[PDB]
């Protein structure tokens, strides 16, 4: 019932970097340090690159909650500039008004 | 559940149903607590800011020492995870590298 | 560029307030400042940016069919639905479709 | 003619356990309308010196946060709309408060807040030196 | 010198609220405070009092009716601090062994 | 020209409330807004969030009120309550709206997790402001 | 909309009923109460924050409104 | 029968010699059948008027004080001063709070709108004490001075210990307390290596 198939791998990419966001912030702690041997940051190296791709955050994009457009969306509200002004427009929106100066 | 019929009485003014909301629970209770309700399972603060005392089976020098305190370090500065969180990274830790001791071994450091 | 003094007084008050003690550089403060903050995965405005379409969408639906909620969208698509199975536009049966 | 002939007050216990001292309580106090805060500070006002609290009222500058977007769905660059949010403020300083009377104030006044309406109380509270510090142990 | 502190006065988390409600009395002139303050919707006699209160009840009734019946729809705990009594109420025997 | 939620002049025909009549740029001068929370101050979080159950509320009122509605709903939030007012009109019976009433503040409190309450305020017909 | 002088007349009865209450949920005296508190209560019953003054709450005589 | 014709509104019944406070107790819409006021809002048309208050939105969107007039709120205080305590009379002016309770704790609390109360701002702690109130000799001073740093302003011999590492209000507290007393008496401690100064 989400917007559309992109939203719809948008949830399930939040959901699974949620999942892994320990374990991918422990192994990295290991890579990201000169102190522990080589050999280990090697291994470490190996064992994230094998995490599921859809647990990197990278891949998480910030879509409208409304229409699911990838751009133009403002992060404080996460609507896109046209859902926003929609319902600033019509006085829906607590404190918003037009800017004159 | 009889007793309290006999008493019961329908809400007369707009203080009656603040105050029945209040003791339902549903109403917040003033002056404003912004942690009203949440307590951190009752930990000190030494708890979360002094993390040595877990350290004691990792090696007392070495590298890993030196990246396990930096690690400890970084928890104890944590206001987000409760005193149960931090101590599951540390184990976590103490995990991983009992399964590395073959390749910490190979570069010259002793884990138990 | 520190005396023997300055620098062992900026190390006890490092364990004093719980500071880095032993000598780290720049790229190994990183483990510091990762396990200092949450993960971005982990922090409420990424897992939960969306709002749950799923319960909206079927809370509104059952509402519907309960009799409680007039969903003039609903509706709207009903009738054009409607109409287009006396003009003939109905959808076909899955598997057994125009093509083979 | 039909009044209560009794009420039933609240019960209030002096308890044994020293009150707390607060040198001050700064309520400062956000909100959109300008009109708004004067009929909440003269409420508030008011309020303290019903109560024998002594207030000090200031207001201080106002903050405008604007932001542009595009005014049509797509293309024409050159045309924008741009949007403002005005946050007005009013500070509430009390002074020499007791624990009792600033949590009595602190919940009249933050129940009585009116929509639209934020508040921070910052509550400096006077302690007394810790007894480990009274004298060095070495 | 010494300087005497006053002692801390305690009360029940409602009795500012109760002190309050003291000082007003009935409005005379207002229907009983459950109702709608509305000339439209003000129950006019005896009878209409009671059918307006449990038409009320009866709209209470079958909210909770539906929450009960659809728990997944009223899951997403969003309140701190926690109200246990606005969460579904679950009525069935969640342990199927057979066992005392 | 501006488009953006402007009734347009016709033959001196068309009923528009007071709301209905001004134009955007009237927001904070002649008209105020229909929803009062804190997100949007300075400093102030969750403003995402409360406007995601803005506008949900309009949309279940719209549809649980079918036809009754007169004009906008006014959303007010005081600390952890949700205040609905909404001007409905006088011709569902009042046992319907006592219904209505008692359904929605509790399915929405159970939903929103928050003591929500109902102002419903009747007029005849609807306010008319002028005719464009 | 056409005003008719009768219309007026039960305008200017229920601003001087109205004026009385005003008067008595402010707690001043009902006969000595001005115009000009009349504005400071209204403004204070009924805070706008409206840039335009010509679209706040107004309680005036009909006189002058009409 | 005929439809439901609405009563007229109760503002009829009301003498101008009422008690108001019990009309609007507490925080309440602005409902015209209630208030017995000619009041009107909204820009007026040309050769208009404001509008009246029945069915005026816009005196619905206002965040009225009909609840909190002159009245109400001082039979609201007069019932609110039996919760009260005294302030200690000695303490009459600032200088006098400084040298009986020399340590000054800040906190903050965050009244915003919603169904959550939580705010991760309110955990903050600030601890202000002035280094003369403190039982230091020459030597315990400077080094507390050293070991503090930009904590510590020469200007006004303020002392400001600013903790937010718990997760907790009281834990930032017990904490910022702890850091005063191991400064303290770490400051009195005379290490061997002091002599390379
Ligand atoms: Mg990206
Ligand atoms: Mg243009």
């Amino acid at each position: 019932h989400y917007v559309d198939w992109r939203m719809w791998r948008d949830v399930k990419r939040r959901k699974m970097a949620y999942e892994y966001a320990d374990e991918r912030l422990r192994i990295n702690s290991l890579r990201k340090n000169t102190i522990l041997p080589k050999i280990l940051q090697d291994v470490a190296d190996e064992e994230i690159a094998a995490l599921p791709r859809d647990s990197c955050p990278v891949r998480i994009r910030n879509r409208c909650v409304m229409t699911s457009r990838p751009r133009g969306v403002k992060r404080r509200w996460r609507l896109s500039r046209i859902v926003f002004r929609h319902l600033a427009d019509h006085g829906q929106l607590s404190g918003i008004q037009r800017a004159t100066w | 559940k009889q007793l309290a019929t006999v008493n019961e009485q329908p809400l007369q003014n707009g203080f009656e149903e603040l105050i029945q909301w209040t003791k339902e629970g549903k109403l917040w209770e003033f002056p404003i607590n912004n942690e009203a309700g949440f307590d951190d399972d009752g930990s000190e603060f030494h708890e979360h800011i002094f993390l040595e005392k877990h350290l004691e089976s990792f090696p007392k020098q070495g590298p890993i020492r030196h990246f396990m305190e930096l690690v400890t370090c970084g928890l104890s500065k944590n206001p987000y995870l409760s005193v149960k969180q931090k101590v599951e990274h540390i184990e976590w830790f103490r995990n991983y590298f009992n399964e590395k001791k073959d390749i910490l071994k190979e570069s010259n450091i002793q884990f138990n | 560029s520190l005396s023997e003094y300055a620098f062992r007084m900026s190390r006890l008050s490092a364990r004093l307030f719980g500071e880095v003690t032993r000598p780290t550089n720049s790229k190994s403060m990183k483990v510091v400042k990762l396990f200092s903050e949450l993960p971005l995965a982990k922090k409420k405005e990424t897992y939960d940016w969306y709002p749950n379409h799923h319960t909206y969408a079927e809370l509104m639906q059952t509402l519907r069919f309960l009799g409680l909620y007039r969903d003039e969208h609903q509706d709207f698509m009903d009738e054009q639905k409607r109409l287009k199975k006396l003009r003939g536009k109905e959808k076909p049966k899955k598997g057994e479709g125009k093509r083979a | 003619v039909d009044v209560p002939k009794d009420l039933t007050k609240p019960v209030v216990t002096i308890s044994d356990e020293p009150d707390i001292l607060y040198k001050r309580l700064s309520v400062l106090v956000k909100g959109h309308d300008k009109a708004v805060l004067d009929s909440y500070e003269y409420f508030a006002v008011l309020a303290a010196k019903e109560l024998g609290i002594s207030i000090k009222v200031h207001e201080p500058p106002r903050k405008i946060e604007r932001f542009t977007l595009l005014q049509s769905v797509h293309i024409y660059k050159k045309h924008r709309v741009q949007y403002e949010m005005r946050t007005l403020y009013r500070c509430l300083e009390l002074e020499h408060l007791t624990g009792s009377t600033a949590d009595v104030y602190l919940e009249y006044i933050q129940r009585n807040l009116p929509e639209g309406v934020a508040m921070e109380v910052t509550k400096t509270q006077l302690e007394q030196l810790p007894e480990h510090i009274k004298e060095p142990i070495w | 010198e010494e300087v005497v502190i006053p002692k801390k006065k305690t009360w029940d988390k409602v009795a500012v609220l109760q002190a309050l409600a003291s000082t007003v009395n009935r409005d005379t002139t207002a229907v009983p405070y459950v109702f709608q303050d509305d000339p439209y919707l003000m129950p006019a006699s005896s009878l209409e009092s009671r059918s307006f209160l449990l038409a009320k009840k009866s709209g209470e009734n079958v909210a909770k009716f539906i929450i009960n019946s659809y728990p997944k729809y009223f899951q997403k705990d969003i309140a701190e601090p926690h109200i246990p009594c606005l969460m579904p109420e679950y009525f069935e025997p969640q342990i199927k062994d057979i066992s005392e | 020209k501006n488009r953006a939620a402007r009734v347009r002049v016709s033959k001196g025909d068309k009923p528009v409330t007071y709301e209905e009549a001004h134009a955007p740029h009237y927001i904070a001068h002649r008209k105020g807004w229909l929803s009062l929370h804190t997100g949007n101050l300075d400093g102030e979080d969750h403003a995402a969030e409360r406007t995601v159950e803005d506008v949900f509320l309009r949309k279940f009122m719209w549809g649980t009120f079918p036809g009754c509605l007169a004009d906008q709903l006014v959303l007010k939030r005081r600390g952890n309550q949700l205040e609905i007012c909404a001007v409905v009109l006088r011709q569902l019976s009042p046992h319907k709206y006592y219904f209505l009433v008692g359904y929605s503040e509790t399915l929405l409190s159970y939903f929103y997790k928050c003591p929500v309450r109902l102002h419903l305020q009747t007029v005849p017909s609807k306010v008319v402001y002028k005719y464009l | 909309e056409t005003y008719t002088e009768d219309f007026i007349k039960k305008q200017i009865e229920e601003f001087n009923i109205g004026k009385r209450h005003l008067a008595n949920m402010m707690g001043e005296d009902p006969e000595t109460f001005t115009q000009e508190d009349i504005d400071r209560a209204i403004a204070y019953l009924f805070p706008s924050g409206l840039f335009e003054k010509r679209a706040r709450p107004v309680m005036k005589h009909p006189e002058q409104i009409f | 029968p005929p439809r439901r014709k609405a009563l007229p509104p109760r503002t009829e019944k009301m003498a101008v010699d009422q008690d108001w406070p019990s009309v609007y107790p507490v925080a309440a819409p602005f409902k015209p059948s209630a208030v017995p006021l000619p009041v009107r809002m909204g820009y007026p048309v040309k050769k208009g008027v404001p509008m009246a208050k029945e069915g005026n939105l816009e005196l619905l969107k206002i965040p009225n004080f009909l609840h909190l007039t002159p009245v109400a709120i001082k039979k609201h205080c007069e019932a609110l001063k039996d919760f009260c305590t005294e302030w200690p009379a000695a303490l009459d002016s600032d200088e006098k709070c400084e040298k009986h309770f020399p340590i000054e704790i800040d906190s903050t609390d965050y009244v915003s709108s919603g169904p959550s109360v939580r705010n991760p701002r309110a955990r903050v702690v600030v601890l202000r004490v002035k280094l003369s109130s403190l039982n230091l000799d020459d030597h315990a001073k400077k080094k507390l001075i050293k070991l503090v740093g930009e904590r510590y302003c020469k200007t006004t011999d303020v002392l400001t210990i600013k903790t937010d590492r718990c997760p907790l209000r009281r834990q930032n507290y017990d904490y910022a307390v702890y850091l005063l007393t191991v400064l303290y008496h770490e400051s009195w401690n005379t290490e061997e290596w002091e002599k390379s100064k």
